[PDB]
RNA sequence: UUUUUUUUUUUUUUUUUUUU
RNA sequence: CGAAGAACCUUACCUGGUCUUGACAUCCACGGAAGUUUUCAGAGAUGAGAAUGUGCCUUCGGGAACCGUGAGACAGGUGCUGCAUGGCUGUCGUCAGCUCGUGUUGUGAAAUGUUGGGUUAAGUCCCGCAACGAGCGCAACCCUUAUCCUUUGUUGCCAGCGGUCCGGCCGGGAACUCAAAGGAGACUGCCAGUGAUAAACUGGAGGAAGGUGGGGAUGACGUCAAGUCAUCAUGGCCCUUACGACCAGGGCUACACACGUGCUACAAUGGCGCAUACAAAGAGAAGCGACCUCGCGAGAGCAAGCGGACCUCAUAAAGUGCGUCGUAGUCCGGAUUGGAGUCUGCAACUCGACUCCAUGAAGUCGGAAUCGCUAGUAAUCGUGGAUCAGAAUGCCACGGUG
């Protein structure tokens, strides 16, 4: 009956930031404003292998962009011509340069997010994804974790249908600010209305 | 050589020294009876020194920064308790046996939401 | 009595900075003051970082924000000059202004 | 309620060493202001003394003898209906109750100033004539009598 | 087996010295249990109670010294005798305890 | 009255010196009760629209005037974010 | 196993679909 | 009430004057340098004129600051349902919580440890009982104390002397308040009584608290099918010639009725007239302002200062010493009404808010029966703040004779 972030409340304790930067008194507004826009652009570039962690550092307002994706080799490009492009279009909004750094998602099966991006991809096939939903969780759980609970709310049937389903492939200590746990999301549609999946990945105890 | 004390009661904000002999009680530049002349509380400020024969052996000098005579009458009590505590270890027993050693710290588990007393827990003879 | 009102976010940084003056601005003139504090802002800090609208994720921090008077009894150039040469130590806000 | 923490300790009076005189004026207050009211009650013990020119403080007890009660009646319904049943007020409640009866007469009692109400009312008490004696004696005509109906 | 059980706070460690007091007195003859029992040797039927029920549910061998209140059909082995006190059990046990090691061969 | 008179204030707010408070520094001295020239004030009072000190104001961080807290530079409805980014430095557990 | 401290208080309308 | 300003006011609403891409904001099409100053009209929106101006790159290209008219796309509003849901808050709650990963007596709504003996104020603690233990409440991190410990000396701040031209004045040094950062010390500790030398409860060694020492605080599941539906955050659904946005007016208060919330007036445990002893809680450059000039005063002027003990707004009211009434509707009652004035304003008058002198409506201790308020707590005894071009008696928080 509660949804409860383990993440965000505990930045220094095994759960690092989505952004760590410093603006004084007057200079905060356009930084923050750009912090939605460069994020917007990056994820629609990355979606061909998603983005697990989207890490906006700002060493001097100018932006040390640090992007965890499953396949770097497609945003590197045929070697360097999309790394030019990105660094242009993420500096442009900010008015200041943006140093596009990659990282590789170290096996998508174990991740802070990519368990939700696997299940929400299936809703683009439009057929009965249920055949593949418990499966695609249990696969990723043979390659990592100790428990996971998964929730789907959305338009998942026909004509006027909106209902919500819940599933438990292991136990979940719900908040514990010491544990290795991750909370996260991802969002789909199916020509009728939203399908928004959420996760609690009890990876390990401490 | 000399001794000292300080207090914080209702809301004084006063000190005291002790000097070697002749038995008086001044407040910067006037005597006790001039500063407290009708305040029914005037009697206590010298009372545990007169015991131990102050007249040729101790002498007293009070100064002030929040006048406040109805609090000062006891702020001086814990103050002169301090002064004595280095002159004579023996009177720790006296000062304690007559209360002069105490200072203001106690409410009795009072009102926070509406119930008069609020620490004492729900209570029975088997339930 | 010209009051150089040294401050920092942390105790560690203002400590290093006052300790240079109480010695070096003292060299041939004043008994220069520096440890003497002000209403040091030991409060609690709350910014939202909730990844959606769900329970809390407003991670509460603590601060020092520690502040002191450096005091110089006379402007006497042949003793103070090291504090004006200390300009390079940008991280401490000095508020000399009086 | 299990703890023995109950009542008010205070210090005695500034002249003669009694909790009696302290508590007496520490009911008479009617608005707080303590110190000058303690000075008026001192003048009350002097305006008593003008009746003889001796130690009339020796007669403050003698008067209060006719005004200390035994009984009080409290809220009691324990046999399906009003059933009093006085029971005694304790040894320390004896003259503390008498102050209330002296004060509740004094408030309006008509004499020449604030001291001369309490001087005369404790004169009357000495002679058994007192308003405070009559306020006592009415709860003796009432409660102390229903000791034969309990 | 070392001294590290005494860490943290002495009351956080005496919380477990009470756990010792309540567990070694109740499980001290079975501190390992890496696999299930294979046979049950037993001297009561109504206090011990549960033991004969668990055994019979699982079809386990049972060796049981018993009296005139019994139900012999719930044991593989009745041994007819005085149910209680140290004199009666001690007649049987110095053979039982020998055999369960000298028969190993 | 939502975006409103902003278009009318913006064209004359910045000149409240030229309309009065520096144009006054000779002729307005005589013109006072303390100085009694009765002829004069009544022929400086004509600008009506700029006529300072008057400013309808611009609450900026709220798109419309659901009031404006002059102690704080924000709208009357706006307080709750300051527990979630610190813009009111005494916003803590309530005094009731 | 004596158990009358007054007798009464209008209809509604809550009610998160569904096979499992 | 929302409304913390229903007479420019965040506009209801009564209207009239404009509109329905409207006030605000884009992507291309052809083009423009951006603004200062009065005069007459007009209730405001808006209308009719007269003068004065011409910026930065500079590929003379493309445009910037920055203003246009013309295209196609195209703009919006507290409208409540708790019932798609998440934050958040509450009075219940400082109960020591429930129900579960497995098990299994109950098919299932029974809780299944609450059972059987005893023991504590206490699910207190010895066990037992077919019951585990799993972790989120637990174990407690906290803030302010309060007493101090070092380093300190702060506009602070003065032990003991140095000058006094009598003001910590300025020499002059480090006891302590103060200011305060790092932090620290009280435990059944040892003494008597208690009983099972359990329990814990009393007094006390010793204390700045004592058996949570106090005061703030967090406020778990469970929280009424209660909210925050008027910033929430958003799923299902609004009206759109419309619930969309520009702008001048005004009138909410009447008066029979109550009924109360909030105010008081009924005189000496009162005040009245002259004179005397001590605190501070606060807010403070859309700032706060002394000394000092003119004063019957609301209220004018001069202006040092003062950014956080320096400037200022308190010179709390009580109380105390000497005089005056003599129980007297007054000397006290501001109900109020004769005139006189003001700080702003388009604005207060059929609409206020306060001032100076004349006065003086109910007044003399009211019954029944709506709950204040147990402690350092309600009589009693004050000062501040925001909304906001602004007058709340609302409320809001700590001091103190008591």
């Amino acid at each position: 009956g509660q949804k409860v972030h383990p993440n965000g409340i505990r930045l220094g304790i095994v759960k690092p930031w989505n952004s760590t930067w410093f603006a004084n008194t007057k200079e905060f507004a356009d930084n923050l404003d750009s912090d939605f826009k460069v994020r917007q652009y990056l994820t629609k570039e990355l979606a061909k292998a998603s983005v697990s962690r989207i890490v906006i550092e700002r060493p001097a307002k100018s932006i040390r962009v640090t992007i965890h994706t499953a396949r770097p080799g497609i945003v590197i490009g045929k070697k360097g011509e999309d790394v030019e492009k990105l660094r242009k279009v993420v500096a442009d909004i900010a008015g200041v340069p943006a140093q596009i750094n990659i990282a590789e998602v170290r096996k998508p099966e174990l991740d802070a997010k990519l368990v939700a991006d696997s299940i929400t991809s299936q809703l683009e096939r439009r057929v009965m994804f249920r055949r593949a939903m418990k499966r695609a969780v249990q696969n990723a759980m043979r390659l990592g974790a100790k428990g996971i609970k998964v929730e789907v709310s959305g338009r998942l049937g026909g004509a006027e249908i909106a209902r919500t389903e819940w599933y438990r492939e292991g136990r979940v200590p719900l908040h514990t600010l010491r544990a290795d746990i991750d909370y996260n999301t991802s969002e789909a549609h199916t020509t009728y209305g939203v399908i928004g999946v959420k996760v609690w990945i009890f990876k390990g105890e401490i | 050589n000399q001794y000292y004390g300080t207090g914080r009661r209702k809301s004084s904000a006063a000190r005291v020294f002790i000097k070697p002999g002749n038995g008086k009680i001044v407040i910067n530049q006037r005597s006790l009876e001039q500063y407290f002349g009708r305040e029914t509380a005037r009697m206590v400020v010298r009372q545990p020194l007169e015991l131990v024969d102050m007249v040729e052996k101790l002498d007293l000098y009070i100064t002030v920064k929040g006048g406040g005579i109805s609090g000062q009458a006891g702020a001086i009590r814990h103050g002169i308790t301090r002064a004595l505590m280095e002159y004579d270890e023996s009177l720790r027993s006296e000062l304690r046996k007559a209360g002069f050693v105490t200072r203001d710290a106690r409410q009795v588990e009072r009102k926070k939401v509406g119930l008069r007393k609020a620490r004492r827990r729900p209570q029975f003879s088997k339930r | 009595r010209i009051r150089i009102r040294l401050k920092a976010f942390d105790h560690r940084l203002i400590d290093q900075a006052t300790a240079e003056i109480v010695e070096t601005a003292k060299r041939t003139g004043a008994q220069v003051r520096g440890p003497i504090p002000l209403p040091t802002r030991k409060e609690r800090f709350t910014v939202l970082i909730s990844p959606h609208v769900n329970k809390d994720a407003r991670d509460q921090y603590e601060i020092r924000t520690h502040l002191r008077l450096v005091d110089i009894v006379e402007p006497t150039e042949k003793t103070v000059d090291a504090l004006m040469r200390l300009d390079l130590a940008a991280g401490v806000d000095v508020q000399i202004s009086l | 309620r299990r703890r023995v923490i109950g009542q008010r300790k205070i210090l005695p009076d500034p002249k003669f060493g009694s909790e009696l005189l302290a508590k007496f004026v520490n009911i008479l207050m009617v608005d707080g202001k303590k110190s000058t009211a303690e000075s008026i009650v001192y003048s009350a013990l002097e305006t008593l003394a003008q009746r003889s020119g001796k130690s009339e403080l020796e007669a403050f007890e003698v008067a209060l003898e006719n005004v200390r009660p035994t009984v009080e009646v409290k809220s009691r319904r324990v046999g399906g209906s009003t059933y009093q049943v006085p029971v005694e007020v304790r040894p320390v409640r004896r003259n503390a109750l008498a102050m209330r009866w002296i004060v509740e007469a004094a408030r309006k009692r008509g004499d020449k100033s604030m001291a001369l109400r309490l001087a005369n009312e404790l004169s009357d008490a000495a002679e058994n004539k007192g308003t405070a004696v009559k306020k006592r004696e009415d709860v003796h005509r009432m409660a102390e009598a229903n000791k034969a109906f309990a | 087996q070392d001294g590290t059980f005494d860490k943290l706070t002495k009351k956080e460690a005496l919380m477990r010295t009470r756990e010792l007091e309540k567990l070694e007195n109740s499980l001290g003859g079975i501190k390992d249990m890496g696999g299930l029992p294979d046979a049950l040797f037993v001297i009561d039927a109504d206090h011990e109670h549960i033991a004969i029920k668990e055994a019979n549910n699982l079809g386990i061998p049972v060796f049981a010294i018993v009296d005139t209140n019994s139900d012999p059909d719930g044991v593989d082995f009745v041994i007819p005798g005085n149910d209680d006190a140290i004199r009666a059990v001690t007649l049987y046990l110095g053979a039982v305890a020998a055999t369960v090691r000298e028969g190993r061969s | 009255a939502k975006q409103s008179m902003k278009a009318r204030e913006v064209k004359r707010v910045a000149l409240a010196d030229k309309y009065f408070a520096k144009r006054a520094e000779l002729k307005a001295i005589i013109s006072d009760v303390n100085d009694r020239w009765n002829a004069v004030l009544k022929l400086q009072t004509l600008p009506r629209d700029s006529s300072p000190s008057r400013q309808r104001n611009r609450c900026r961080q709220t798109g419309r005037p659901h009031g404006f807290l002059r102690k704080f530079g924000l709208s009357r409805i706006k307080v709750r974010e300051a527990a979630m980014r610190g813009e009111i430095p005494g916003l803590k557990k309530a005094s009731w």
